[PDB]
């Protein structure tokens, strides 16, 4: 990709215990027009790993298409062997680092989850294809703004529960809600754990403007 | 003295889909730069016999996407004796923009009925992303009615109320967008036909200009 | 970085400095200049260190598939040329290459400068390198054809001090080598701070 | 000369800031009080400024500060470079014709 | 390249006990090519004072000789010798005089109190941003080498000839790894007995 | 435009030994102004008598790494044989110039014991040029790391002191001190310190705790 | 005194006549760096007055120039001014204005509001369009009470009840907006700040160091410059103590100096 | 492209010149002298860009004559050398640069002989001997080789021919002629000119 | 890492003139970038008692200006010891605004009511040129609802009309802008004086969104 | 830089070119030859961009013999020439240009004498006399001044060095030895240098 074009705001994931839960917006903005607001940025990859992408859309739909289909192939073959979230990650590394060596990166930052074998596994891919795993993680404005209070959390108390991770990315949704041009109301909960994989549908953020009277 | 440039549509192309088909328009304006190079282009091109195309961006472009498209439906078309999706049909633009999305630029929404789903309305922007829409706008123009689209739309609307719809929402963006103009060109698809009709002069709705005295 | 190298009557001297800098810090102290590509044959190290190793390396592995094909050893002015069509090949690709081919052949003492560039030449006395101007100087005012070992070998150390002294990117250690007809000997590892201490 | 040529895009607004405050004063007082009043400040500022020191001595410009109304205001121009250290200071009598007009 | 690079020069003053050290290298050339190893980087600016200054020749010999203009009329007109203070915010002062177009140079000044006499450092940036650290300043070509040196060796209340010690190794490992800096190093010694200058033996290369 | 390169931060720091080869590194990795993670050590072991460090682009890093990795496993299908610190110097600087003309943003140094017991570190530049020395530091802080290493390692400026061999716990001591300096001084280092012994027993791993930003 | 043809008086201010140097050296070959200081400086509006912050790091382009930097600077008894950007021009900024309100306080005899600083800090920015680098944070309690201003280098103001500035100033203005009340108390106040510094400090490369802190109310000035000190230098383990005849010296001066 | 040279004794400054003027590819001038005389005791190699060197030279030339004429004693060598660095890095701190490489020798009856290395940015600083232009890369090795504090005259002029025949040998530009002078206590004493045929 | 960023308003301003007054309107986000440096402004500058005026494009700018404008105009009618025509304050921004049309950006419309010629509505965006309208829109969001104003806008309309169809028109273009957000700050000026009032949460009017089943 | 000349006679053709072969400012080699043997009777005076020079000789000299062995006739002057004009404008076109000034020279039983002048774009054109380089600004108008049809092989070396004595005095550039080489119908003949020391 050269051009981002519709790109995605923000994804922010945390691992608790008994799997992880990740959030995205559902805004796909051209340049500052919002255009698009009702794209989901999280795909369900199989029954123990979810994805979550920030930028070029079309970029994110053929991560998806292509992920689909190996997924579908490996369960064709019926072996008895699943993907394991972490070899998801590293596919996903290699190909970003192969699209940056070719001078045609995807210009998406993604986001990987995933809970196999009673591990919570949260990864990062970058465009050029840095890759790392940490229990707390945060894309495009979501590094500066929500990453703060997640690791100020996790260092806190290393192990949260599933609710008090879904509380604290709710916090973390709203301050990007409140501070970030590109941000959108709606979002989307997708959580994973020793059920599945399990996406929310569209939720909205509890805005708060008393400072405006307060001027 | 004034050549040397690209012709681009610059078009305002939309397609609202109601209960059993969608309703397609667009202006009838194309400019080299400042000089309207033609006034009365057809922007609606049919790719199957109820499917149809509205094109936006580099004329070039996107005719030979369309052609090819046209091209690649019919023999698919042909091949599995079934009338073809719409779906499939964006899927084929999507897939042409996305390839060549570095090559060529082209905003293009398909719109059309089809047995299984109905009336479906596909927008293509420049990227080569694909996303459904109940009523979809892009071009040059576009951007001074998405104001007006989203107040004035409603769920359910009926046939003659989608054109009247895309009739008032054309003519604002023509009457603002100085890359828009000519005539406003309407199709509306449904399992008995698509039927096209041409509003020019009194036809275009007309709204009140200001027209305050001291102005 | 400078380098020294002449072709007196009883061989070849060759000298070069230790110092390698990224920059303006100082990466190493230690690096050996004085690529060794044959028990006969030897090649210096100026510009990028990077492209003169492996370029040197791949001339060597070259020599010595030769060697064992022609069941002879090669002569000084046919590696040289085989070094310059190698570079030559890979032209204004950015390599920095700068390097002379010292050795003793059928001919007798060679001496060849070959740089990235693309001009082979042989001569007497050679200088490539930032100091190579400094050394130039001081062997040119010191050379001679008819010299004892003693003497070039302290022409060569005092050549390569004074460049080191006048230029911030030369310093080190002198690495001295002397090639004669049995094959090159490794003189002497002077440090520039005994250096210094000796001459002044 | 090249030396017409500013250096630098702000250096030439700031070598003038105060013939340019001046001005827009005089310009707002013309567009609301009339010609009277840049004309009597003007005439204020060039009798405050005949009685001074000779230019190769600094002088202290205290009645031009006060009508102004720079008396109780600094800024960078007061501290940053003080007229009096100059560190360089032509002939008294060369300097005198400078400001005469003779030279 | 860099502006500072382009005449090296590195500067160091710390700090020990009733006392204060600085010192500076004496390598003088344009780019790579040396001229004279006996430039002076440090210049008086009283008994117990003197101020560092590292980076372009000609901008630090002009602000020396300004500073020095500056400091001889405040000492005439006060009639008295100036503090470490006053003379940081004049440095600051001058520098900011400049401030579009800057002197390229980022003097330390060492000096004791000349009352007090408290040891006092401080180091002043491109534009004259003062900046008093009781452990140490540094300033020139080198500053990371520096900074790591002094770190690593550094300790509070430093016997003076100990202080003269620990100043003179860091700025010789310190100068050792740079290429544009070295070619010999001047150390002086402040305290309020007496001052001692001491020239070290350095790499010539 | 499209830069294909960035700063991750990371500083790597090998010593040699008579019988022991410190191979340690932070484990700050950061981009930009923001820090990625806190956990990322940047040295890796290849075998029970080499480890490696990488600093710089994290991309180049990793891909370098499983390349490195997928060699040795070549070498040792081939030759039947575990490849040696040499040896494994010499592979690293081949595959470094392989991709001359996209270099990897890498700062690479190896750790670990010779054929004679003997600690080697091979320091080697992006462009693969590399030589053998007794100790190197590498990545954001090298430049303040390098000259407390030759003061007290080397002895340099010196007169007048002991040539005392290099022991273990004097050496672990001077690397833990060279990382809290650069902690103190550099903001790409921090966090915490891995410490890789390589002795002929094995490889030992140690974590110290630095001060974060 | 000069010599020869002198002829115009000195001409006093800013000299700007050295931008030609600059431009020939980088047409010769490719400017250093002065300190930006990395800043994270947050400040609050809590019941009676105003809690401002700031940390304690100055970086010279990535190395760590000064751990312990003052960055709340001093403009009146009642009103105090955080900077952020570089440092020498918010210095100088901060200096000439609290200066130029001691002046105005002075001739008035009353205590100087803090939309006087205000405007005087606005006014002069955007005459130096924005050439002049110096984000702002203003706080203070005149007699109208408490205010809180956020001035930005090309002279925008904007009076919040909390703002941050600096590089490491979205972390900050993330902990506000997750824990800001309306009309908080002095030590939740301060509590909230502490955090929105600690948070901008741990995750900033910029910002580093200690933990500024400085209550302003109707009744106190309360400046407390070590209010926090969460990053410390961890113990030296190996002693590198030189001693005595360690460094070979070449020459010897004693000047001995008269007490 | 131009070069000049400077050995200074125990008691003398031995100061050369070469005296090509070179515009494009042809030596307009083939005996151009880039010597000014300061004073009677001072003299100022000059070389640089085109008309920045004339004008400076003659600038400051005048600037010492007027100082002789008002005070009636001369201008110390390094008041001098002082005087034209100010001079020098004021104006290209200004809107008119100079360009021009400097190096001023001179001789006091109380401080004896001074050598003064000057750049085109105004960076004084006195050495036992320097060179400008491209040949001094080739040059100050050999002064460095064979320079000692203590050096006769003649041994001076050795030296300075050896650097000449080693520009001669390496420098790509021809320089055939050299203008040599030298700084006594008894004034400025022109030698004859080395010349490579 | 994301500063040099001139703060600039980023404003969706709109001015309405109904019979006898103005109602002025405003969104309340400026954005430094795509950072949110303010969320609850105040785009709405008093200039006189009865005569208000809204800032668009640099913030600087516009507030310096601003400020000169106020202080010439109080001091006019100091001289004139009358209350200042909104016209009067039109032609001084005008000025300000063409002198140094080179120098600044700022998009600024002035409305306000004065006892002559009543409630009046003026435009002045960058250029310099003024021109008296009935509504005027302006900013980076004004582009997103001139078809909506230009379809929805009457003539003879109330103080609560005007006040209903500012609050609508806002809310889509901050709906749709990215650049727009925060709060509705509305501001009617008449004889008997400015009432303010502020719009957040639900009081912001809402458009149904498409939300079509698939997407 | 490099200068080559050419002067054609009624039976000969006298050519002669610098052996000066520098480096940024130091003459590495100053016994470098420029003259490549094509065959028994034709010279190639080839000067130009560092490596393409050598190589871009080398090759055609490899042609030239391949087709002496492979036919048992040598090429003449003209094929020659064209043939290297050819493949010149071939691999100027192409990715690789070779920047190269040449001047080939060369005696044909038939034809008799000949001189052919080639810049870098490979444009042939036959000549009395050429030069290349920034020599032939200053000699072309002594060869036009002092060129006679019917000149003598003693009077063709003289203006030779009238050539060269022109080059010592206006250009910039020290080109003390000249490699003089001339080609009669008995063959390439050496002839003693031209030095100017």
């Amino acid at each position: 990709t050269q051009n981002p074009m519709v790109t995605g705001t923000s994804v922010l994931g945390v691992k608790f215990e008994g799997g992880v839960v990740i959030a995205a917006d559902m805004l796909g903005s051209y340049g500052s027009l919002a255009r698009f607001r009702n794209i989901s940025r999280i795909m369900r990859v199989n029954n123990s790993t979810m994805l979550g992408a920030s930028g070029d859309y079309a970029d994110f739909q053929y991560l998806k298409q292509v992920l689909g289909q190996m997924v579908i192939d490996e369960e064709l073959l019926g072996d008895g062997h699943s993907y394991s979230p972490r070899a998801i990650h590293s596919w996903l590394t290699r190909a970003m680092y192969s699209r940056r060596s070719k001078m045609n990166p995807l210009w998406n930052t993604m986001v990987i989850g995933g809970y196999a074998d009673g591990e919570s596994f949260l990864g990062y891919v970058d465009m050029l294809g840095v890759a790392y795993e940490a229990p707390s993680l945060a894309t495009g404005y979501g590094a500066y703004l929500a990453q703060p209070l997640l690791r100020e959390v996790l260092e806190k108390q290393p192990v949260l529960s599933q609710t008090e991770a879904r509380d604290l990315v709710e916090r973390c949704m709203r301050v990007l809600y409140y501070r970030d041009a590109r941000s959108y109301n709606r979002f989307q909960i997708a959580t994973v754990t020793e059920k599945g994989v399990e996406i929310e549908g569209p939720l909205s953020t509890e805005t708060n403007w008393d400072i405006a009277h307060m001027i | 003295d004034w050549e040397s440039r690209e012709v681009s549509t610059g078009t305002t192309i939309m397609a609202v889909q109601f209960d059993g088909g969608v309703v397609l328009g667009a202006d009838s304006r194309t400019t080299t730069g400042s000089y309207i190079a033609n006034r009365v282009t057809d922007k609606l091109t049919p790719i199957h016999d109820r499917i149809f195309c509205c094109r936006s961006g580099s004329a070039a472009d996107t005719q030979a996407v369309a052609d090819a498209v046209t091209y690649q439906l019919g023999f698919h078309s042909i091949e599995l004796n079934e009338p073809p999706l719409v779906h499939t049909a964006a899927s084929l633009f999507k897939e042409m923009c996305y390839r060549y999305r570095e090559d060529l630029m082209a905003g293009i929404i398909i719109a059309g009925w089809d047995p299984q789903e109905g009336g479906q309305v596909y927008s293509v922007p420049m990227g080569g992303m694909m996303v459904r829409q109940s009523f979809a706008i892009g071009g040059s123009g576009s951007s001074y009615i998405y104001g007006y689209v989203d107040a004035t739309y409603r769920e359910g609307m009926t046939k003659e109320e989608c054109l009247q719809f895309t009739a008032n929402a054309l003519a604002l963006a023509m009457e603002r967008d100085g890359s828009s103009g000519g005539v406003i060109r309407l199709a509306a698809i449904a399992e008995s036909g698509v039927e096209r009709q041409v509003l020019l002069g009194d036809q275009i709705p007309k709204f009140a200009v200001a027209t305050l005295p001291p102005a | 970085t400078t380098t020294l190298a002449f072709k007196f009557r009883h061989g070849v001297i060759v000298a070069a400095d230790s110092r390698a800098t990224a920059g303006a810090y100082i990466a190493s102290q230690t690096v050996k200049k004085v690529i060794e590509i044959n028990p006969y044959l030897l090649g210096t190290m100026a510009g990028g260190a990077a492209d003169c190793s492996f370029w040197e390396r791949l001339l060597a592995r070259q020599c010595r598939i030769y060697e064992l094909r022609n069941k002879e050893r090669i002569s000084v002015a046919a590696a040289s040329k085989l070094l310059a069509n190698m570079v030559y090949q890979y032209k204004g690709m950015g390599l920095s290459m700068g390097t002379m081919i010292c050795g003793w052949d059928k001919r007798g003492p060679g001496l060849y400068y070959v740089d990235s560039e693309g001009n082979r030449i042989s001569g007497a006395t050679f200088s490539v390198g930032s100091g190579s101007v400094y050394a130039y100087g001081v062997m040119d005012r010191g050379y001679s054809y008819d010299l004892e070992v003693e003497q070039a070998y302290d022409l060569a150390r005092r050549a390569i001090y004074q460049a080191t002294y006048r230029d911030a990117y030369s310093g080190g250690a002198v690495n001295l080598y002397h090639v004669r007809e049995d094959g090159w000997i490794r003189v002497s590892s002077d440090n520039v701070a005994d250096l210094h201490e000796k001459y002044s | 000369k090249n030396e017409l040529l500013p250096s630098h895009p702000l250096e030439l607004s700031e070598k003038n800031f105060q013939l340019n405050q001046d001005k827009m004063n005089f310009s707002t007082l013309r567009n609301i009080q009339g010609l009277f009043a840049p004309l009597k400040l003007q005439m204020e500022f060039k009798a405050v400024q005949q009685v001074q020191r000779l230019p190769f001595l600094s002088s202290s410009n205290l009645s031009l500060d006060v009508l102004r109304g720079n008396d109780e205001t600094i800024g960078f121009e007061d501290i940053l470079n003080d007229p009096s250290q100059s560190e360089v200071m032509g002939e008294p009598h060369l300097m005198v014709e400078y400001k005469l007009g003779l030279l | 390249m860099s502006i500072m690079s382009y005449n090296g020069g590195a500067v160091m003053a710390m700090k020990g006990k009733n006392c204060v050290a600085i010192a500076a290298d004496r390598r003088f050339g344009i780019q790579a090519q040396m001229v004279t190893t006996d430039f002076q980087k440090i210049f008086p600016m009283g008994d117990r004072l003197y101020i560092g200054l590292a980076g372009l020749a000609t901008d630090v010999q002009t602000v020396a000789q300004r500073l020095k203009f500056r400091l001889n009329l405040y000492e005439l007109k006060e009639g008295r010798q100036i503090k470490p203070y006053t003379l940081m915010s004049m440095v600051a002062n001058l520098l900011y005089e400049k401030r579009f177009g800057p002197y390229y140079t980022e003097p330390v000044i060492a000096g004791l109190d000349p009352k007090t006499f408290k040891p006092f450092i401080c180091s002043l940036d491109l534009i004259g941003c003062p900046m008093v650290t009781d452990d140490f300043v540094v300033s020139g070509t080198c500053a990371e080498q520096m900074y790591g040196m002094c770190e690593s060796l550094w300790e509070p209340n430093m016997d003076p000839d100990h202080l003269f010690e620990t100043i003179s190794q860091a700025m010789l490992n310190a100068v050792d790894r740079d290429a544009v800096s070295g070619m010999g190093v001047i150390v002086h010694i402040i305290e309020k007995d007496k001052i001692t200058t001491r020239t070290l033996k350095a790499r010539m290369d | 435009r499209f830069s294909p390169y960035v700063f991750n931060g990371g500083t790597i720091l090998a010593i040699a030994g008579e019988d022991f080869a410190i191979v340690a590194s932070d484990t700050r990795l950061s981009e930009g102004f923001s820090i990625h993670t806190r956990d990322s050590p940047k040295c890796y072991k290849l075998t029970d008598k080499t480890v490696i460090g990488c600093s710089g682009f994290h991309g180049d890093c990793l891909t370098l790494t499983k390349i490195i990795e997928a060699r040795l496993k070549m070498y040792k299908h081939s030759n039947n044989k575990a490849m040696t610190t040499g040896a494994i110097a010499a592979m690293l600087s081949t595959i470094l110039y392989s991709r001359r003309f996209f270099p990897y943003y890498v700062y690479n140094i190896i750790g670990g014991l010779d054929e004679e017991g003997k600690g080697a570190v091979y320091s080697f530049d992006p462009v693969g040029s590399y030589q053998r020395d007794s100790f190197k530091a590498g990545g954001s802080a090298s430049a303040m790391l390098q000259p407390l290493l030759d003061n007290q390692v080397g002895f340099k400026n010196m007169q007048n002191v002991e040539h005392v061999p290099l022991s273990l716990d004097r050496a672990m001591r001077l690397v833990k001190d060279v990382f809290i300096s650069a902690a103190e001084r550099d903001v790409y280092t921090g966090d915490a310190l891995r410490i890789c012994i390589v002795t002929k027993e094995g490889i030992r791993e140690e974590t110290v705790s630095l001060r974060k930003d | 005194m000069a010599a020869v043809s002198v002829y115009a008086p000195p001409v006093g201010g800013f000299s700007f006549d050295n931008c030609r140097r600059n431009a020939v050296l980088e047409a010769d070959f490719a400017l250093p760096k002065v300190r930006k200081t990395g800043t994270t400086i947050a400040g609050v509006v809590y019941k009676d007055g105003i809690v401002l912050g700031a940390d304690t790091r100055a970086t010279e382009g990535m190395v760590v120039a000064d751990k312990n930097c003052s960055k709340i600077h001093f403009i009146s008894p009642n009103i105090y001014c955080c900077g952020a950007g570089t440092a020498a021009d918010t210095d100088m900024t901060t200096q000439l204005i609290s200066s130029n309100l001691e002046l105005h306080s002075l001739s008035t005899g009353r205590l100087p509001r803090v939309v006087t600083a205000n405007r005087m800090l606005k006014q002069m920015l955007f005459r130096y369009q924005g050439y002049i680098g110096a984000a702002l944070v203003l706080g203070g309690v005149d007699v109208t009470g408490p205010h809180l201003y956020s001035i930005y280098p090309h002279g925008s103001t904007d009076k919040l009840p909390y703002v941050t500035m600096g590089s490491g100033s979205l972390a900050a203005m993330a902990v506000f907006e997750d824990k800001f009340r309306p009309d908080m108390e002095e030590e939740e106040a301060k509590n909230l700040v502490s955090e929105a510094i600690a948070a901008g400090i741990f995750n900033d490369l910029g910002s580093g160091s200690n933990i500024d802190l400085c209550v302003i109310s109707k009744n106190k000035l309360d400046f407390l410059r070590p209010y926090t000190v969460p990053n410390k230098k961890g113990t030296r383990l190996g002693r590198y103590r030189c001693e005595k005849g360690t460094t070979a010296v070449l020459t010897e001066k004693i000047t001995p100096l008269e007490i | 492209m131009e070069y000049l040279i400077g050995i200074q004794g125990p008691d003398y400054v031995l100061v050369a010149s070469d005296r090509v003027a070179a515009s494009n590819i042809v030596q307009m001038k083939d005996d151009h002298d880039k010597m000014f005389k300061m004073s009677e005791k001072i003299l100022l190699l000059c070389v640089g860009e085109a008309g920045d060197t004339v004008q400076f030279a003659e600038y400051i030339q005048k600037n010492v004559q007027l100082y002789k004429m008002r005070n009636g004693y001369e201008l110390s060598p390094t008041a001098a050398a002082n005087f034209t660095r100010r001079n020098l890095a004021d104006c290209l701190r200004s809107r008119t640069p100079y360009h021009v490489n400097l190096l001023l020798a001179g001789y006091d009856e109380h401080e004896g002989p001074a050598l003064y290395y000057m750049d085109y940015l105004a960076a004084l600083a006195k050495a036992p001997f320097a060179a400008h232009g491209y040949g001094a890369f080739l040059t100050l090795s050999i002064l460095d080789r064979y320079y000692t504090p203590t050096i006769s005259r003649e041994r001076a002029v050795e030296l300075l021919r050896k650097c000449l025949e080693e520009l001669q040998k390496r420098f790509i530009l021809n320089l055939p002629t050299f203008s040599v002078r030298i700084i006594d206590k008894n004034g400025i004493h022109d030698l004859d000119n080395i010349s490579f045929p």
